[PDB]
């Protein structure tokens, strides 16, 4: 299943490509990178330390979680 | 013949006579010159011999592909059979009126670059809605209406024969006519009549013939109806049974109602929407029409509203003698005895009463219809009225 | 016509699909700077 490239006549494969994603797929991902703080939403306190420490935690520092030796969510 | 518009008053004028005298004097000038020129050198064999060299321009194998998008500068992109997309280019003899995205193109064989195009079917729905002449007969066999007939004869026919009225004033006709009333009263009989003896394409669609059992093919249904109507010059358009189709829209409602309320609002739009409508006319019969949508019958959409009432007196003796005219009736026959009766006849329930009689006759074999055998039959025919009787009186 | 797919390296190196005939890994000719194109456009290339 991999991606490679052959002689147009020989069929000897001949380099390895990037694998194919449907170009619907590879749009789906972000360039821009929004720009928004933590300082814009105010009044949701407790919902944004509950997803950041969720999401960007683990990512972050993996030594807590391996060390309390708990899966993140 | 892509000739000049005289812009004068366009109203018989003098100056409409001088220009038009003028393009009559440059038309004679012309043609002098040109019958000169052909006396003087035929020229068929120089405009012959183009034929031969555009012939081998274009070689002997040409290709039918489909034509997909004009790049608007002489160049397209052409589809062959296969499903391959060519970018070539447009030469020199193309009639370029005739390209639009998806005609059939005609494209060479080695080169691909467009050298023609070919005609289409006309039957894209044309021939399905189109009734051609109406078989039942023209204005000679409705009567009793008069004032009816009068108001879509204006409404329809007369900005058709003679624009210059309408036009002298600075007034556009009405938009649509929307007739209304008792069933069996002489709506469907006079939109055929006026059908038939206009210089239009009209077409003729039922209700519940848009109501349509895969989603979104209603609004698809009523966005091309009036797509070919532009396409065809003066046209109307007769969407019988609209009741069917436009309803009060109360809003409880579940299931396949949202689809007619979509299709309802596509025409809603069509009728009187953001674009211009062009050159096109709209009928509508609804036999219950207090039930029909404010926007659908609304002044712009439709400003003439016709009733139509029963026959009254003598009306009934106009049609009764209309639909009796053909067949051989004895001597006795008391038209008027059975017309007297108040009986609150419909046109329909007369032609009914006459064919009822008819076939009876026929079956007796007597060559000859009788005034026992219509009396016979109105009360027949009457039979099927039921109801309960003292309740509501 | 075919549809670029993938624009590899900095190097141009362009995987495009043409429609139903195939799908290639091809180079710019001279006319096309290498700005002009990205994924996902449609691009023009000869037979040869
Ligand atoms: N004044 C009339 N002159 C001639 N025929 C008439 C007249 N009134 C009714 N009819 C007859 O009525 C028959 C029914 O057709 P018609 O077009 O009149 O129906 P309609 O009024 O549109 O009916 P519906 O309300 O059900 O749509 C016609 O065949 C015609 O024979
Ligand atoms: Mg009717």
């Amino acid at each position: 299943g991999d991606l490679v490239g052959v002689n147009k006549d020989s069929y000897l494969i001949l380099e390895t490509l990037p694998t194919e994603y449907d170009s619907r797929v590879k749009a789906m991902e972000v360039d821009e990178r929004p720009t928004e703080q933590y300082s814009d939403i105010g009044g949701l306190d407790k919902q944004i330390q509950e997803l950041v420490e969720a999401i960007v935690l683990p990512m972050n520092h993996k030594e807590k979680f391996e060390n309390l030796g708990i899966q993140p969510p | 013949a892509s000739k000049l518009p005289l812009v004068t008053p366009h109203t018989q004028c003098r100056l409409k006579l001088l220009k038009l005298e003028r393009i009559k004097d440059y038309l004679l000038m012309e043609e002098e010159f040109i019958r000169n020129q052909e006396q003087m050198k035929p020229l068929e064999e120089k405009q012959e011999e183009e034929r031969s060299k555009v012939d081998d321009l274009r070689g002997t194998p040409m290709s039918v592909g489909t034509l997909e998008e004009i790049i608007d500068d002489n160049h397209a992109i052409v589809s062959t059979s296969v499903g391959s997309e060519h970018y070539v280019s447009i030469l020199s003899f193309v009639d370029k009126d005739l390209l639009e995205p998806g005609c059939s193109v005609l494209l060479n064989h080695k080169v691909h670059a467009v050298i023609g195009v070919l005609m289409d079917d006309t039957d894209p729905l044309v021939t399905v809605m189109k009734v051609e002449k109406a078989p039942q007969e023209t204005y000679a066999d409705i009567g009793g209406l008069d004032n009816q007939i009068q108001e879509i004869k204006e409404s329809v026919e007369l900005p058709l024969t003679h624009p210059e009225y309408y036009e002298e004033m600075g007034i556009k006709p009405p938009k649509g006519v929307i007739l209304y009333g008792p069933p069996g009263t002489g709506k469907t009989l006079l939109a055929k009549a006026v059908a038939n003896q206009t210089s239009a394409t009209f077409l003729r669609v039922v209700g519940s013939e848009l109501i349509q059992k895969y989603l979104g093919d209603g609004p698809k249904l009523v966005r091309e109806l009036f797509r070919v109507a532009e396409e065809h010059a003066p046209s109307i358009v007769f969407i019988d049974e609209i009741d069917a189709i436009g309803t009060k829209r109360y809003d409880s409602n579940s299931g396949g109602e949202r689809e007619i309320q979509r299709t309802m609002l596509e025409l809603l739009n069509q009728l009187d929407g953001f674009d211009s409508r062009g050159d096109v006319k709209v009928i509508m019969a609804t036999n219950r029409i207090e039930t029909l949508d404010p926007a659908l019958i609304r002044p712009g959409r439709i400003d003439r509203k016709i009733e139509f009432p029963l026959p009254d007196e003598k009306t009934k003796k106009r049609i009764f003698q209309i639909h009796t005219s053909r067949m051989t009736l004895a001597d006795d026959v008391t038209l008027d005895d059975l017309i007297m009766a108040k009986d609150d006849l419909s046109g329909a329930d007369i032609k009914a009463i006459c064919t009822e009689a008819g076939l009876m006759a026929l079956r007796e074999r007597r060559m000859k219809v009788t005034n026992e055998d219509f009396k016979k039959s109105k009360e027949n025919v009457l039979y099927k009225k039921q109801e309960g009787t003292p309740e509501g009186l | 016509c075919t549809k670029i797919i993938n624009a590899d390296s900095e190097d141009p190196k362009y995987i495009i699909n043409v429609k139903q005939f195939a799908k290639f890994v091809v180079d710019l000719s001279d006319q096309v700077a290498p700005t002009d194109i990205e994924e996902g456009m449609r691009v023009g290339v000869d037979r040869n």
